[PDB]
RNA sequence: AACGAGGAAUUCCUAGUAAGCGCAAGUCAUCAGCUUGCGUUGAUUACGUCCCUGCCCUUUGUACACAC
């Protein structure tokens, strides 16, 4: 009583960016990253908590807070899951210093956390990462703040760990057909969940337990999937 | 410290 | 013109509390004409409001 | 019952005005085509600032709006919307080319919908300019969006900025043109469908408004 | 896809209409009313486009067995239209009605 | 105002001639009898006339719209106008 | 001169800097502020009504000022020159602009 | 003699000197009819003072305009200023005066830029 | 949903907002005797009509 | 290989103004890796308020009424 598609040769979704506005999608945010450059004399490296705590006593900044693993932990998490398969999600990433870099959703970032750091300093000096397909760039450092590149009709949540806990599945089901969430993550290792209070219009919950910053992503997303039939 | 007028009306 | 600023909700507020000053008349005699003068700015430019309004205490406020 | 007589010859010219243009003289229309008449602002609170109770012919009265406070508003708003269509570095004064767009662009709502295109505008602005607009607070340093109202000026150049930015943006690296793209974004602001770029945006504009006030 | 724009300028598509992944065969515009317009596909239904809105079909007019390939619209009645199969069967339809079954 | 000049014609017709150069403006055709009298009000807005068929003609003259129009009894042979005041008086033939 | 009508006297002679001539003269209503203008200088002189002193120099005038008078709802006033313009002046609150109209 | 009466026009750099004789009802441009002006769009802004007043007042005169300086639009605006200007000051000459004051009524409330040139000499804050 | 609209009658100066916020005495419209002080962002003057999605809130001022 | 409109920061800007465009001259300094003229097309948003950041002024009313 209904007909099929004419063709039914599965293709690839068509890659979101920042460009498109109109398609709903989610979007997860990555706040507050430790991201942060610093030269030796004779290179220069990303700043570890764990390979050189020396260094951060003479800048200041303390040990404590210096944490790029724990982006590389939730990049791995976000990238691999099977809603950045289906073509449902691009992630920005919010470092501490104020900038503000987009990640294309084709990329495929090294496991391994020393390339990353070598990833990351290509990053923020030349601002466009490009593959060596190079058909496209791939990680661009895009001008503050995310309301803009953000989509148009947003709907826009804070995960907190004083937030009252909610589901995933139900809560993405009372959007509309045309809305998209987008899910600021604080991925600091302590600290306020206040890094966005000036841009969303809720905070939600997802555990009662403390979370890491990795599983709140998948907690996150493979609720999505469920809640959108992948 | 509030701007005069405004102080009248919450005193 | 920070007398005007107020909602009409506390210049209804601003007549019962003048209803109560006129009692005690030491408070009254002693500033006499800052009395005068607040109220008759305030139900000049508050006027359509407060000759709309019907209430009886209203009356039996300003008499 | 009743008859001025007022023309005595039928009038003819040594230089031939054409059959389109001596018609014209009737009643004044917007690019020979499109009456001021019959055209009512459908949103009160917005008369006084939609103006087009003056007719014209073409959208380039070239007076000046700049110098009082509120003489912006008494533009007639299809110039007004033409002011706006050259807003980048590649379009800055070229208005001419903007008219040439608008004069095509009003011949696409009619012949989508039928009704008028400048009442379609006038139609597009009354919903796309939002009601309450949130404002940022000082706090001591912890800002919270402070929900406030608008004043009906603000309401219309916020809703004409939104309207041809939605079409410049909308027509980007597509086959259609900025003229058809701001038809489709006039239709739709007029139907308020939620599938143009302005209604859209206004209904984050009046969505944040209502979260904290 | 059906690509309706005007006539006389091959070089504005004023308005492209995303039609059936099926090939659509028949696109006429309506006699009565100037803005409604009806398509057929291979996909065996008609859809009756307002072209106000490209992106949504106004009305699914379905229920046809194989192979819509005409459709055409009679002059008294703005809302009936007859869309022939390839089956036999000629349908007839009521836009007003809920349509998805003919008369 | 001493620019336009009437004329009631016996048949109806109320040509308004300019005064600089004789040159004809408008035409009012509201009679169908003789008109026999017309006046202008001191504001120059309102016109009136009458006629033997026994209308009062009221015209405004800014706009060239008819405002109303009044039927008395009998035919009218003469019109007096007070601009001061804006009363005129007919004489009837009752 | 000011003048009283209670008293009858002067309370202040306002005079301009280079002793210029006065042909006309226009009073805020809210009597602050007192207006004239020339022949010689073709410059908006105002005073103060307390202050004796001449608050600004309103100028911007080809040809003199004829005559000078201000709204009684808004206190803006308007100037009447003989270089063929009638420009009216907005002198109150941070504004200090201008329109001419030919 | 010829009664005529010759106005001018003036935006930004041009002017428009318009000769305004007693005729038949011609209307010239630059020795061209005035339905082939450039800019193709704004050849109803030279339309104005024709379609404000009423066509049937040119119908006895002749409109010889002449225009140099200026741009493809800044002639434009002097050709309507001085159509306007010329018809305008033929009523007062040769023709009735109650026809002028009509006329000024007429093109004043419709855009008064079509009298007196819109002089915008500058402003220091 | 139900809007009510509001004409302007007074624009409060000497208050202390916070810039690009003024405020305003407004009045209703459909019912010509309430008031209430709510807050414009635009630029407005008097004898113009104001749109408001909620009439009984009041707004104070904001620093 | 660098390169698809340019990150954080940062500075200027209120009408014939921002900006787009070409033509010209080379005027005892200055500029030709450019400078200064001239004309054309020519807007958006404020034009309010001292809330913030600064700067400034006053804290005998003296000047003469009346008023405060």
């Amino acid at each position: 009583q209904k007909a099929l598609p004419a063709s039914l040769v599965p293709q690839a979704p068509p890659v979101l960016t920042s460009k498109d506005k109109i398609t709903k999608r989610m979007i997860v945010v990555l706040a507050m990253a430790s991201l942060e450059t610093h030269k030796i004399s004779d290179k220069y490296v990303l700043l570890n908590c764990d390979d050189h705590q020396g260094l951060l006593k003479k800048m200041g900044r303390d040990i404590s807070e210096a944490r790029p693993d724990i982006t590389h932990q939730c990049l791995l998490t976000l990238l691999d899951s099977p809603i950045n398969k289906a073509g449902k999600l691009q992630v920005y990433i919010q470092t501490s210093r104020g900038i503000l870099i987009e990640v294309n959703p084709t990329v495929r970032i090294p496991r391994t956390f020393k390339r990353f750091s070598g990833l990351m300093v290509q990053l923020l000096h030349k601002l466009s990462i490009r593959s060596v397909n190079s058909e496209e760039k791939l990680l661009k450092v895009i001008k503050n703040p995310i309301t803009d590149h953000l989509p148009t009709k947003c709907r826009k949540v804070t995960l907190s760990f004083d937030a009252p806990v909610i589901r995933v599945q139900d809560y993405i089901e009372k959007l509309d057909d045309d809305e998209s969430i987008c899910v600021f993550v604080g991925a600091m290792a302590r600290g306020k969940d206040n890094f966005a209070d000036e841009y969303v219009d809720e905070k939600v919950g997802l555990s009662n337990y403390p979370l890491s910053a990795s599983v709140a992503c998948s907690k996150f997303c493979h609720g999505a999937e469920d809640a959108w039939n992948i | 410290s509030l701007k005069a007028g405004e102080r009248l009306m919450e005193a | 013109d920070a007398l005007m600023v107020m909602p009409f909700s506390y210049v209804l507020k601003f007549l019962k509390f003048i209803d109560t000053v006129m009692q005690n008349k030491t408070l009254l005699h002693s500033h006499l004409p800052l009395i005068c003068k607040n109220l008759f700015f305030i139900i000049k430019f508050n006027h359509k409001e407060l000759v709309s309004q019907k209430n009886e205490e209203l009356k039996l406020q300003i008499n | 019952d009743f008859e001025v007589v007022e023309e005595f010859t039928p009038v003819v010219l040594a230089t031939p005005i054409p059959e389109e243009v001596q018609q014209a003289q009737t009643e004044i229309k917007l690019f020979n085509k499109w009456s001021f008449e019959e055209v009512e602002v459908k949103d009160a609170s917005l008369v006084d600032y939609v103006q087009v109770r003056q007719p014209i012919f073409v959208a380039h009265t070239a007076g000046r709006y700049a110098n009082k406070r509120f003489r912006k508003a008494q533009c007639p708003i299809i110039e007004r919307l033409t002011n706006s269509l050259m807003m980048n570095g590649r379009n800055n004064g070229k208005k001419l080319k903007a008219v040439r767009i608008i004069k095509h662009t009003l011949d696409i709502i009619n012949v989508l919908t039928d009704q008028n295109p400048i009442q379609v505008v006038v139609d597009a602005i009354t919903n796309t300019g939002p009601r309450e607009d949130t404002t940022r607070v000082g706090g001591g340093g912890a800002a919270r969006r402070q929900a406030v109202d608008v004043s009906p000026l603000r309401r219309v150049n916020q809703a004409i900025a939104l309207l041809t930015i939605g079409a410049r943006e909308a027509a980007f690296r597509n086959i259609k043109t900025i003229a058809e793209t701001l038809a489709e974004e006039l239709i739709n602001a007029a139907k308020g469908s939620s599938t143009s770029y302005a209604i859209k945006k206004k209904d984050e504009l009046e969505r944040v408004a209502k979260s904290n006030r | 896809l059906v690509s309706v724009y005007d006539s006389y300028n091959p070089r504005t598509i004023l308005l492209s209409i995303n039609a059936s992944t099926h090939p659509t065969h028949v696109t006429k515009f309506h006699t009565q009313d100037n803005k409604i317009l009806a398509t057929a596909s291979d996909d065996r239904v008609t859809r009756l486009w307002d072209i106000s809105n490209a992106y949504e079909p106004q009305l699914e007019l379905t229920g046809a067995t194989d192979y819509v390939r005409t459709l055409s619209f009679i002059p008294a009645a703005p809302h009936l239209v007859a869309t022939g199969s390839y089956d036999g069967l000629i349908r007839l339809y009521d836009t007003r009605s809920s349509g998805s079954t003919p008369i | 105002c001493g620019n336009f000049g009437f004329i009631g014609s016996s048949n109806g017709s109320i040509t308004i001639y300019n005064m600089q150069s004789g040159i004809l403006r408008k035409k009012y055709k509201l009679h169908k009898r003789a008109v026999t009298g017309i006046s202008l009000d001191g504001m120059n807005r309102k016109m009136v006339s009458c006629g033997l068929d026994g209308i009062v003609g009221f015209y405004d003259f800014n706009k060239s719209t008819l405002l109303g129009k009044l039927k008395l009894d009998a035919p009218i042979t003469a019109m007096v106008y007070h601009r001061s005041s804006d009363l005129f008086a007919l004489a009837l033939d009752d | 001169r000011a003048w009283d009508l209670i008293r009858y006297r002067n309370f202040r002679t306002f005079t301009g800097t280079e002793r210029i001539q006065f042909n006309c003269l226009a009073v805020d209503p809210s009597g602050e502020v007192v207006c004239a203008g020339s022949l010689d200088n073709f410059d908006i002189h105002v005073w103060s009504v307390q202050t004796g002193q001449l608050l600004d120099a309103l100028s911007g005038h080809e040809g003199p000022v004829s005559c000078l008078s201000f709204s009684q709802e808004n206190s803006v006033l308007a100037s009447a020159s003989w270089d063929k313009t009638i420009r009216i002046w907005s002198i109150f609150g941070r504004s200090q602009q201008v329109e001419p109209i030919e | 003699a010829v009664p005529s009466v010759q106005t001018f026009g003036k935006k930004k750099s041009a002017t428009a000197v318009a000769h305004v004789k007693a005729g038949k009802g011609l209307i010239k441009v630059n020795g061209s009819p005035i339905t082939l002006v450039e800019p193709e769009i704004l050849r109803f802004k030279v339309y104005e003072p024709l379609l404000l007043v009423g066509l049937d007042k040119f119908s006895n005169i002749d409109i010889r305009v002449r225009v140099t300086g200026g741009g493809h639009v800044s002639q434009v605006y002097a050709i309507r200023q001085a159509i306007a200007k010329g018809l305008v000051a033929y009523h007062q000459k040769y023709v009735d005066e109650q026809s002028k004051n009509e006329l000024k009524k007429a093109f004043t409330s419709y855009d008064r830029t079509l009298l007196i040139a819109d002089s915008r000499r500058p402003e220091p804050k | 949903t139900p809007v009510t609209l509001a004409k302007v009658i007074k624009v409060l100066g000497r208050t202390g907002s916070r810039g690009g916020v003024t405020q305003v005495r407004v009045e209703f419209l459909e019912d010509t005797s309430r008031t209430i002080v709510r807050n414009v962002k635009g630029p407005v003057r008097e004898n113009d009509i104001l749109v408001l999605m909620e009439s009984e809130r009041e707004a104070r001022r904001l620093r």
